[PDB]
DNA sequence: TTGT
DNA sequence: ACAACTGCGATTAC
RNA sequence: GUAAUCGCA
């Protein structure tokens, strides 16, 4: 009923997917449970299953996520308990425990964290007839019955008939021995099945046969059989036919299965594991049940049904689920992108699926059936690259666990007109057509011929034999690939790497859309969360910063903004006001602009004016020359917050003590402080400096400073006292610190179209190279990439940028413009800068002799360049990975424990690692003594290293160690733990004596 | 009521001492009056 | 074209000091913009 | 209706609803609209006709009739083609306004106003 | 030559606040606790307080 | 898994 | 029974 | 201090 007009809600598939938990999975648990009846008078009590309700949560997810609590609703159920001795049973509500609850993006809050549940593709159930060519002789074939457990009930075939069933681990087994066991009398059996000269001729349980709804339905498809739906049991005669296909297939009638197809995969979304861990959670419930009724028996008292059921399971395993399940991920917020490309995510790798070692190579390529419901050019690189993808946009899941896609049905009919979602087995029986009608040779127009699929194949039909057509232009790609404008000039390669990159943005402090654009934004921030949607119509009457009141139908609500708050990843969030007062706004539209986005469309870059020549080696591999106009006017600058914070943890000796004044610390630090052991608002720190100082008696001073690269302004600090938790808890101090930061030598920055660079010098504006006009451009990047990359739809986008900003226009272009006609995207880009340089009347924009391309001048000389170079403004946008994060040093400060080499990672102060292969490397140049050194007293060797700072101070010469390394020393006490000796035992050429070395 | 400082300098000032006596916000500046220029030289056509 | 553009030296506000706000990240009660808007608005301020 | 709030906030009614409505007395201004699924132009007068409403919550009344689910009464009310509008008055002596085709949304606001 | 397909298609205003109320977008996103609830799925506080009441009235 |  | 790239950085969970 | 997960080149 939706989303065949129109492109589907992105968090769409969460959505009905929590729904139909909420519906049916919760009740089909609750009436599987068991009546507890354990005693000898059987006192039993009983749980109403149609009395189920849950409730409204006690907080919101404002509070939730403030307090760092979960957001969750009540089950409560009426239960009933039959008193052995009372002979009668009461009747109450008793409190199960709490359910999470998803909110409307898809996300949930746990313990105060946003987390997201991301699907997994595993293998449906059924019959699947694999074939395998034996090295002498003639191919064996076996078919495998897969169940919803994972039995493999296999069946294999020699070159006699020899139908042996594989599920012992001996050499074989009698099908016929396993059919008599089944109930056959081995009369019927050769009666019913087919070809029974053959079958003649030749002379645990409840897991194997646990088929699946949907395993009972393939298996009745590939097996032709007309077993009701209900039954869902491994029956005898669907064995019976498997055997029959199975010989059959030795004399050429059959077809050996795919395992790569769709058709043969489920897709398992929220609601599947809400249910299991329902189950597990009622199943613990149960047990607990038993163990208090055992316990009240010990005691002597009849207690009503509150005094059993404890709210501890449910809540336990709801929580354990979404801190250790490897489904359950921590949303990524770093841009409004990423919050709805990590919903969409489909994983091979996961519980009860294929590990990144496990997968074989066929497991991750493209299989024609993944065409409009996966995508081709979204995986992850790395050791698991082919196994995580993302869903395509206009895909649902269907009612038999399978993706579905939208086909038009362009045969006669009553309607003429229809949208389908077929699925993926049925589609391959279709004559799908992708190709336009716009041929005419003198005959009818069902005459002309035009590419299709058929078959999992491509060949090329008329026009009277296509039974559907692919109409929708983002049907075949995903959030990520569609955000890209002009993808078809663009390589396929470098798609991932554009799609990759586009989720590393950063919001800037302001935002600019994008003159060229593929018209996917604006759906992209509706479905993002970060705007302020209206879910009422009425009048702004009331317009402030903190708050909107809208009022409607006699009734004032009230939107809450968000103003300077933190994501997960260090990024600030910001929203701002877009509707004036007074106006009237309908149920859906924008209230307000969050970040990163501007006028309701994703904005994740800017528009600067671009060169793309060689500057003296300033561009050399990539690399970015870019002006000082971007770092003096805020083009690129970004807020980061980062927090940091400390627990009052109370200890059995003394609990921790927070006070200001603390001795043995410098007058300099201590002056953000106020009266209590915490900093002050609006405070400038630095390195060094303390944040919060505690005097930790059990005395100390386990204070919290600043680590190297924190120098920004204290925004908000948090005391958060923690409840809940059956006991005193320790308090929580969260300071917020908030770092602008700028454009510098060393960011990355990037464009929509896989071009990718780090800046290498920030040249004046007089020194930049100046166009005709008289402007400097922003950026000078390197013509060489367009050839190595196979990147040429940057040149349309830069021209038609140029084009755009000179007309006041914005073009949202949808891809594959060339089904149009041929040369489209260069009529379109052709065409609008001819007519800029009509109206503004600069000449310059568009050159008769080479379209597209000026003449600049150079701003040292003053002299022009020989030949012609691109002017265009494309989408730059700015990437995470910062310089600032990535600059670390360290001298000499700390260890560890066991090992003493130094420690490991940025924020720990640590060295970096000399591995194997540059061990290799060092030894193949010859230089001992380095290698000696590094591996002696600059990583292990404590005497050496404690000696190193004396002789440095002073000056003198610094020894060559002789004693064994720390590292040395340890293996000697592990392996004498292992009662294995070794020792040194060096021998004197001397004086022929052997010394050992301790 | 807010407070503001007046100078005149030359080129991009830096916000350099952004920890400072408190209440006093440092905004960078851009000393730079002309925004663009331009020039083109055409022949005169006198000859030798 | 060397001298328009960097040679040239003007005056603008350099430093901007504010009553009772604890930081240039937060919002006043009566005014539709933030400390930091207010700042980056001053900053356009053109003077002779 | 109470937890979610409709989207749309124009009713669909029958010819006997407007013949009710007609009949009886009114202390609103009404607006009548012809549309039917198929008519392009329709598309954008029900936008504008929903901003109408939101803008004219209680102050007046607002209601759209299917042609193909009433032919006939549509013919009855000379009606020549999709995009047109009836401003019935709230004063049963003055004349209803009939308007053909796509109108500004201020001109509807200025008829609602001065000749209704 | 002219392109075939119209430019004004692709031409879009700068300063354009985008309606999401328009014909090539989705019906709007209801809340989900707000869809809950209007459905039955889930109940009020208030609900659930009368019913605790009414059961410990009749015992 | 894939092969040793 | 055994092994299947090298390192780095971020988060949350124990 | 160990895991899980993602990213990086
Ligand atoms: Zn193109």
């Amino acid at each position: 009923n939706e989303g065949i007009s129109t492109i589907p809600g992105f968090n769409q598939i969460q959505f009905e997917g929590f729904c139909r938990f909420i519906d049916q999975g919760l009740t089909e648990e609750l009436y599987k449970f068991p009546k507890i009846e354990d005693t000898d008078q059987e006192i039993e009590f009983q749980l109403f299953v149609e009395t189920y309700q849950l409730v409204e949560p006690l907080i919101k997810e404002r509070d939730a996520v403030y307090e760092s609590l979960t957001y969750s609703s009540e089950l409560y159920v009426s239960a009933g308990l039959i008193w052995k001795n009372s002979r009668d049973m009461q009747e109450q509500t008793i409190f199960i425990g709490n359910i999470p609850l998803m909110n409307s993006l898809g996300t949930s809050i746990v313990n105060g964290i946003y987390r997201i549940v991301i699907n997994q593709i595993l293998q449906s159930p059924g019959i699947y007839y694999r074939s395998e060519l034996d090295h002498n002789g003639i191919s064996v074939y076996t078919g495998t019955i897969i169940s919803d457990w994972g039995g493999r009930s296999e069946l294999e075939i020699d070159r006699k008939a020899r139908i042996w069933a594989r599920v012992s681990r001996k050499q074989k087994i009698s099908i016929l021995v396993l059919s008599s066991a089944m109930g056959l009398n081995l009369r019927e059996i050769l009666e019913n099945v087919c070809y029974p000269e053959i079958f003649l001729s030749f002379l645990f349980f409840q897991q194997r046969c646990e088929l699946g709804r949907i395993g009972r339905r393939n298996m009745n498809r590939r097996l032709n059989l007309d077993i009701p739906q209900n039954n869902t049991f491994l029956l005898p005669r669907d064995i019976l036919a498997a055997a029959d296909h199975l010989i059959g297939l030795k004399f050429g009638m059959g077809a050996l299965d795919d395992m790569n197809h769709l058709k043969n995969k489920r897709i398992r979304s929220v609601a599947d594991l809400l249910q299991d861990q329902f189950g597990l959670a009622l199943v613990r419930l149960e047990n607990v049940v038993r163990g208090t009724i055992c316990g009240a028996i010990r005691h002597k008292l009849i207690p009503t049904p509150q005094n059993l059921v404890t709210s501890t399971p449910l809540t336990t395993t709801y929580e354990s689920f979404f801190g250790l399940h490897p489904l359950s991920q921590v949303l990524d917020r770093t841009n409004p992108l990423t919050q709805i490309v990590h919903g969409r995510k489909l994983s091979y790798l996961g519980p009860g699926g294929l590990t990144g070692r496990t997968a074989s190579f066929r497991i991750r390529d493209i299989h024609p059936s993944h065409y409009g419901r996966i995508c081709p050019i979204d995986t992850s690189e790395g050791i698991n690259v082919g196994l995580i993808g993302s869903l395509a946009i206009h895909a649902r899941i269907g009612h038999w666990g399978s993706l579905e896609s939208p086909f038009y049905e362009i045969s006669e009919r009553s309607t003429g007109v229809r949208m389908l979602y077929l699925s993926p087995g049925r589609d391959e029986y279709y004559m799908v057509a992708a190709g336009n009608s716009l041929a005419l040779n003198q005959d009818i127009q069902e005459e002309q011929v035009v590419p299709a699929r058929y078959r999992q194949e491509f060949l090329t039909i008329a026009w009277e034999q296509v039974h559907l057509r692919s109409i929708f232009p983002f049907q075949y790609f995903s959030i990520g690939a569609s955000l890209i404008p002009f993808i078809e000039h663009n390589d396929a390669n470098r798609a991932l790497m554009s799609s990759n990159m586009q989720r590393q943005a950063v919001p800037l402090s302001r935002s600019e859309k994008c003159i060229v654009g593929t018209g996917l934004e604006r759906q992209a921030a509706l479905d993002s969360g970060a705007l302020a949607i209206a879910e009422r119509e009425g009048r702004v009457v009331y317009t402030n910063t903190d708050k909107i009141l809208l009022a409607g139908n006699g009734d004032i609500l009230s939107i809450p903004l968000v103003i300077y708050q933190r994501s997960n990843k260090n990024t600030c969030m910001h929203q701002k006001l877009q509707v004036p007062r007074g106006k009237c706004i309908k149920k859906g539209q924008i209230l307000a602009d969050g970040a990163a986005t501007v006028g309701g469309e994703l904005a994740l870059g800017k528009n600067v004016l671009v060169a793309y020549m060689p500057w003296e080696g300033y561009n050399s591999e990539d690399a970015v020359l870019i002006s000082e106009r971007l770092v003096y006017e805020d083009i690129y600058t970004s807020f980061h917050i980062r927090k940091y914070e400390i627990q009052t943890h109370v200890t059995s000796q003394g609990p921790e003590k927070v006070t200001n004044e603390i001795p043995h610390l410098e007058a300099h630090l201590l002056r953000n402080l106020d009266k209590n052991g915490i900093v002050m608002l609006g405070s400038w720190v630095e390195t060094g400096d303390i944040l919060v100082g505690k005097l930790t008696p059990q005395s100390k001073e386990t204070c919290l400073k600043l680590p190297i690269g924190g120098r920004g302004r204290v925004i908000d600090v948090r005391w958060i006292q923690k409840r809940g938790g059956s006991s005193y808890n320790p308090e929580t101090i969260r300071v917020y610190i908030l770092q602008k930061r700028e454009i510098k030598v060393g960011d990355k920055v990037a464009g929509r179209h896989g071009n990718k660079g780090i800046i290498s010098k920030i040249l004046p504006r007089q020194d930049m190279p100046y166009l005709q006009d008289g402007r400097s451009v922003d950026m000078v990047f390197n013509p060489l990439g367009v050839p190595s990359r196979m990147n040429v739809g940057q040149i349309f986008e830069c021209s038609l940028g140029l084009a755009g900003s000179l007309l006041d226009r914005h073009y949202r272009i949808a891809p594959f413009d060339e089904r149009y006609e041929q040369e489209a995207s260069r009529k379109l880009v052709f065409s609008e800068l001819y007519e800029a340089s009509k109206q503004t009347a600069n000449p310059w924009v568009f050159e008769p002799e080479y379209p597209g391309k000026s003449r600049i001048f150079d701003g040292r000389t003053g002299n022009p360049f020989e030949q012609p170079v691109i002017i265009g403004k494309p989408y730059i946008l700015k990437l995470i990975h910062q310089v600032d994060d990535k600059i670390h040093g360290r001298s000499s400060g700390h260890y560890a424990l066991v090992t003493q080499q130094p420690l490991r990672g940025r924020a720990k102060q640590g060295g970096q690692r000399v591995g194997e292969m540059e061990v290799w490397a060092l030894e193949g140049f010859g230089v001992a003594h380095i290698l000696q050194e590094m591996l002696t007293y600059k990583s292990d060797h404590i005497r050496a290293r404690q000696e190193v700072l004396g002789t440095t101070i002073i000056g003198g010469t610094i020894p060559n160690p002789e004693d064994a390394p720390e590292s040395f020393r340890l293996l000697v006490r592990e392996l004498r733990s292992l009662a294995l000796e070794l020792n040194h035992f060096l021998v004197s050429e001397k004086n022929f004596q052997i010394n050992r070395k301790e | 009521c807010i407070g503001l400082q007046i100078e005149r300098n030359r080129g991009y000032l830096i916000k350099t001492p952004h920890n400072f006596q408190d209440g006093s916000y440092p905004i960078d500046a851009v000393f730079m009056p002309v925004r663009n220029a331009n020039h083109s030289i055409h022949s005169y056509g006198n000859g030798n | 074209r060397r001298a328009l553009l960097g040679e040239i030296e003007g005056t603008c506000i350099t430093r901007v000091k504010s009553e009772k706000v604890p930081h240039e990240y937060s919002t006043i009660t009566g005014i539709q913009e933030s400390v930091h808007e207010i700042l980056m608005n001053l900053k356009e301020i053109i003077l002779r | 209706g109470k937890y979610v709030r409709e989207d749309y906030l124009v009713k669909k009614v029958s010819a006997k609803d407007i013949q009710e409505l007609i009949k009886g007395e009114r202390n609103v201004p009404l607006i009548i609209d012809f549309y039917a699924t198929w008519c392009g132009p329709c598309i954008l007068m029900a936008q504008e006709l929903e901003m109408l409403a939101v803008e004219y919550e209680s102050n007046a009344l607002i209601v759209k009739v299917d042609t193909d689910d009433e032919y006939e009464f549509a013919r009855d009310m000379q009606v020549r083609g999709l995009p047109t509008l009836y401003f019935i008055s709230p004063d049963p002596n003055k004349d209803a306004i009939r308007t053909e085709g796509l109108i500004p949304i201020q001109m509807m606001r200025d008829i609602i106003n001065n000749d209704l | 030559g002219d392109p075939v397909y119209p430019t004004i298609n692709y031409i879009q205003d700068p300063d354009e606040v985008i309606d999401y109320r328009g014909p090539d977008f989705h019906e709007p996103t209801p809340n989900m606790l707000a869809y809950l609830k209007e459905h039955g799925k889930i109940i009020s506080r208030e609900e659930l307080e009368k019913i605790l009441a009414k059961e410990k009235t009749e015992e």
